[PDB]
């Protein structure tokens, strides 16, 4: 290849193989706060109130009664628990895709 | 039975129909990030 | 008779710590450095000031101690001592004693650095970088020990608490990631010899990392070709590895950045 | 008759949660916040103790340094304390990885040393611990060690003038988006202590005076610059009076009982609605944690002589 | 041996202008103030004092109030003094002939009433006087009612920061003609101001503190500060002293003698090369013109006991 | 009992007054001022505010009795007392007793304008104003008392000092010049019968003026023209009277922006 | 006049007569400090050689040698007594024109 | 004889003829002005 011409030949093979890797690599998930950490950058939801009317506010979506009047009707009961326990149960599930 | 069916029956009534069907895409959309971007960080703080 | 004051407040002091009046020791103490400052005595009174730290640090008194090491600190910066493996030791030691989560830690180190080769680089001898991360490594602050060997020389010990840090905290996918981070860090800090060694061990103790230079991670042999380029200095065969490496290079953005740097380093690339 | 001569209001005012301790200086500001910490701590879950005055005595009071950040008090396992100080935020580590601009670094260090140096500094960072700790709510309450009449009472202006500033520039905002999003994180805190600040209920003021013409006028003009600001205050504590025995009588003694009873009473006279309480002179030095709890014992307790 | 426990090395100065009286909260820094100018004004063709404490008490000591600008001290006739004002110029009187704009009028108020709350204006409006009196050079020496040691150093350092500053300004001026004729005018006087309080001959400062472990040793951390600043002092004056007698022992008298002769002892060994003088506690109020001048003359005439 | 306090106070003060101790006396009103008006009782407050500020200013003590009339004006701004005659002249009185070089003078006239008539105008009653202006006449503060005449509404009293202003400090060839600037100056603040009757006044008690509305001096009968024209009201008579005296106008300059006010309130002009 | 057709008839004279008189009148004089005080307004040379920098820097004139050498060769002596003498001799010739 | 004719002395080896001319016309015009503007209150000052 053209870059080949320049870097010592005995390196072409390795890259060669590196490249044809990198196209198939998946690719690079979050990473840990430990790695962060070693970064200089600092710019890497509270409740389903909170979720929905940030999806209204990104969709633009304008309320027909009031957002007050969605927040209180909830007020977070035990029917929507749920939301919550599947939460954990979500991030349970996640605890075994990196065990 | 679900959240998703609450969240419908609640915007049913506090935003249209095209209204209510766009933040529940919105918010799936949201979620499906969140769970793209967990981190141990993340689940501590799902702990406190 | 002009002398005998301080004589008079030394005995004091003297008595006021073995009647485990702390405080009033500390005060005494402040009260004997300044005055010798003023005699211009300033190796007297940094290694009284120097001994009373310990002393309050062996009791407890840890505010008093902390103070009395800033004052170690203003003697070494008003007499502009030069810098020197013993004292260095010294205002590590004294580092080490406190406690992680105050704040005088960090002021103390902000201003040791600062008076260490204050003329350049922030560093002074990288010697008292390598003893802060030490102590930081054995109180395992990973962040702050890492960052110290980034601002140190010694790349050895860099390796080792890479190694255990990614073993501890880092992830499986990110195994590599690390050292790729910390070597190009050492490149932005012209410490090319650094990044040779602390790669090397990195990758001969690293259990996740197979043992010779042709890795099968591809960020790997990327690092240990650029690492050969920066030696040989030839811009074609930087922008060469920087581009055919793109989709790993990508995994941390900063990596990029990174780069820039690089080449305006060691392959004069204009800013 | 009149209110009691004790401090029992403050401890049984559950609620409140910001004390400030002053008056004329070398009335005993110090001690007498360090005793009413110390009482306070034996009540409440726990209690700070910040010292505002620049020239910080609580760590001579209770013969324990004290650093810039709460930290506890030998002897009690609730009771903080801590010394506000003057120095902006220390500048960070730096990286250095990139190019070295000193646009950010240099002028934010040499705003923060200006700043510094400023005089109304000290104040202003007193209040921005406030902010802080109204952030926090760490502590269940806090006292205050503050500086004399005159910056105590400009400490205590400084929220309301702070909160106004601040509406007028929302009210004339971008009349840059970072800086609009921060001053909108900040009012909600600066209205907050605004309002606790005038609340009787979560505030109040302790007047420390000793019985003389100087200390109770200073006293006075203290109380009507707190009414102009609407800072609660009904309790005042005289100190350093001296109870004269027959047993032995001295001329010092005498002559200083007689000006501080004139001075007493008219303090009496002018002060209803107020709870007096009276402290002596104690023969001994008011440091260490054990002297400070024997002095709020009768700090609580009424004093009455032999 | 030991140098005189007298001011007389003050009064002897003759070329000593600005005179600071400075320490721990109630020490006494008004009544030695007043007591040293006093005795100035009987040497000194004219002698002014300052309260630059915002909690002023010269018009408590003197039984004598005192505006903001200098006025006679009564019963004598070259003896002046003035408490600082910290509140701004007051507004001018209306002309309202031609159009009202608020643009310069309500901008201006606006900005004063703003200033006068901040906290630091104190010791800058104090700061302002002294340009003043530069610009003036009216009286032969000024003394300083002080506040306690945090603002006085706050203070002290401001000229120097300011002068700083200044430099700087004009190192980057216009990098609007009228302010930089104003900025002209005002470096003389502020590098003025600055040199002279760095001057031993021309400034000096009195330390006033009591025989107490925290008097003390926020005397000593003074002290420090004001080497940091270059400011001359030599000569620190204790105060509210206690002499016990053999006739009528008292265990209140004793006691405070014993703790007052630890800490005296402590000083004496502390600050050789100071004039340390000694002044007792009077059994009666050291208030109004006789007392003052009473009290000035032990200050200079070293006290020595029955 | 809790009423007792302030009685013994009282008369204590009394007692101090007695014994000449007289700024305890002035701590002791301080004191009772504010008791009083936490007790809702304004007008008793500012009764023995008054009554102790006229003590101190007969004994000499300028600034207590200074600071006292302070307390009266806060008293009434703080019971929005209504502006009445016999206020005014308390006020004005209290204000004569002062020393003229004191700032506390200017304080309080500020202070006693804001207060009088606070909502439009810093005249209050402007028999304020005329109290304040003849008191400095008396005092012969020329300068003061002109102004306070200016923001006054009484003529006569202005001309009259007027002319005795001119006849001292003034010249020969500003005799006119004087009324001239008064005149507009009523004008400028829309009192044109003060004008009127400052200028019939003058022009009839000055010796140097010749009685007569026909004078010889010509700025004296575009005075008088313009007067007969303001109260008209015709434009073009006001630009024909401005065009044909400019050479008289000229003498002083702001004749020129002041004549650039009274068209715009006296006949429309647009700004 | 044109002027006369919008003011009363019988103002004309007078006008005319000011006018012609006008035309004729010294300008004003410098205003006493008497009369400035009425005035909102406050925008109403040392010695002999501050005198002679300002004639200079008006000039634009470069000095030869130096300024400081030109104050110091003077240094006001009896000889240079003349300049402030003549001040005093012409104030007091004004003193004459306005008695 | 007359403060003229030092001026013109230290002048000519101050300033050039021309530049000297200049400046003595420049201080007669500022003399002349200062008298055409003079008033008691500068009469006052100048008795100080
Ligand atoms: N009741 C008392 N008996 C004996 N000594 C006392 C008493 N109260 C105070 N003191 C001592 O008097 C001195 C002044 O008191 P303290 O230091 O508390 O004053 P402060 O109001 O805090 O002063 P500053 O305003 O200067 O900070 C200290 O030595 C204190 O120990
Ligand atoms: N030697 C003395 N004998 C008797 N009383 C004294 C003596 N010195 C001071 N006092 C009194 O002690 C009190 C405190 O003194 P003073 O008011 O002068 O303090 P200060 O340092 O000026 O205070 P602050 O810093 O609050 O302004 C006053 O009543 C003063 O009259
Ligand atoms: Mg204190
Ligand atoms: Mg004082
Ligand atoms: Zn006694």
């Amino acid at each position: 290849e053209p870059w080949a011409a320049a870097v010592p030949p005995e390196w072409v093979p390795i890259i060669q193989q590196d490249i044809q890797s990198q196209r198939k690599v998946k690719p690079q998930p979050p990473l840990s706060d430990a790695y962060l950490s070693g970064m200089p950058a600092k710019r890497r939801q509270l409740l389903l109130s909170e979720a929905v009317s940030r999806a209204a506010k990104a969709a633009g979506a304008r309320p027909l009664t009031s957002p007050e009047s969605l927040s209180r009707d909830l007020e977070a009961p035990e029917v929507q628990e749920s939301y919550r326990q599947q939460l954990r149960s979500d991030i349970q599930k996640r605890l075994q895709e990196d065990p | 039975p679900q959240v998703w069916q609450l969240i419908s029956k609640v915007l049913a009534r506090h935003f249209s129909a095209a209204d209510a069907s766009r933040v529940l895409e919105q918010l799936q959309r949201d979620y499906e990030r969140s769970l793209s971007r967990l981190t141990l960080d993340d689940i501590e703080r799902l702990a406190s | 008779r002009n002398r005998g004051g301080v004589q008079r407040v030394e005995g004091k002091l003297r008595a006021s710590v073995e009647k485990g009046d702390y405080y009033e020791a500390h005060q005494m103490y402040r009260t004997l450095f300044f005055r010798y400052m003023s005699q211009s005595k300033h190796t007297e009174a940094r290694e009284l000031m120097y001994s009373g730290a310990l002393l309050f640090f062996s009791h407890g008194q840890q505010n008093s101690a902390a103070d009395l090491s800033m004052l170690v600190l203003e003697s070494l910066e008003k007499a502009e001592v030069e810098v020197a493996d013993e004292l260095l030791e010294n205002l590590a030691k004294v580092f080490s004693l406190m406690d992680p989560n105050s704040p005088e830690r960090v002021t103390f180190v902000s201003r040791a650095l600062k008076w260490s080769s204050g003329g350049s680089g922030k560093l002074g001898h990288p010697r008292l970088h390598q003893l802060l991360a030490l102590t930081l490594w054995k109180e395992q602050n990973y962040c702050e020990s890492r960052y110290h060997f980034l601002h140190s020389a010694d790349g050895e010990g860099c390796a080792n608490m890479l190694v255990e840090y990614s073993t501890s905290r880092g992830f499986r996918s990110e195994v590599d990631m690390f050292v790729a981070q910390a070597v190009l860090q050492f490149l932005c800090l012209k410490n090319k010899s650094s990044a040779s060694v602390v790669f090397t061990t990195y990758t001969q103790k690293h259990p996740s990392i197979e043992d010779g230079p042709p890795f099968v991670e591809p960020l790997l042999n990327f690092i240990w070709f650029l690492l050969l380029a920066v030696d040989g200095g030839k811009l074609t065969v930087f922008t060469v590895l920087c581009e055919q490496y793109q989709p790993s290079l990508r995994r941390d953005p900063m990596y990029n950045e990174y780069l820039d740097r690089i080449g305006q380093l060691f392959f004069g690339v204009p800013p | 008759e009149p209110l009691e001569p004790t401090l029992k209001n403050i401890i049984e005012q559950k609620s409140l949660k910001w004390i400030f301790v002053g008056g004329k200086g070398g009335v005993g500001k110090t001690t007498c916040s360090c005793s009413l910490a110390v009482q306070l701590a034996a009540v409440r879950e726990s209690v700070l103790i910040i010292s505002t005055n620049p020239a910080h005595n609580i760590s001579d009071a209770f013969d324990q340094k004290f650093s810039k950040v709460p930290t506890k008090v030998k002897g009690y396992d609730n009771l903080f304390a801590m010394e506000i100080d003057p120095s902006l935020g220390v500048a960070e580590l730096p990286d250095e990885f990139f190019e070295e601009d000193n646009m950010l670094s240099m002028g934010k260090k040499m705003m923060q040393e200006a700043m510094s140096a400023f005089p109304g500094i000290d104040e202003a960072m007193s209040y921005a611990e406030v902010m802080r700790l109204v952030k926090g709510m760490n502590f269940s309450v806090v006292v205050f060690d503050t500086a004399p009449t005159g910056h105590t009472l400009r400490l205590l202006n400084f929220p309301t003038i702070v909160e106004r500033g601040l509406g007028r520039l929302m009210q004339i905002k971008n009349q840059a988006d970072q800086l609009a999003s921060k001053l909108e994180e900040t009012l909600p805190v600066i209205r907050s202590v605004s309002e606790q600040f005038k609340d009787p209920e979560q505030t109040t003021f302790i007047c420390v005076c000793i019985a003389e013409f100087l200390s109770l006028y200073e006293t006075e003009r203290l109380i009507q610059e707190l009414a102009k600001c609407r800072i609660d205050t009904h309790n005042i504590i005289v100190n350093q009076l001296v109870f004269p025995d027959n047993e032995r009588p001295c001329k010092m003694c005498e002559a200083r009982h007689k000006i501080q009873s004139k001075y007493l009473d008219q303090m009496e006279d002018l002060y209803e609605d107020f709870h007096i309480v009276k402290l002596p002179l104690l023969p001994h030095e008011v440091r260490g944690a054990d002297k400070v709890n024997t002095f709020s014992k009768q700090l609580l307790e009424p004093y009455s002589p032999p």
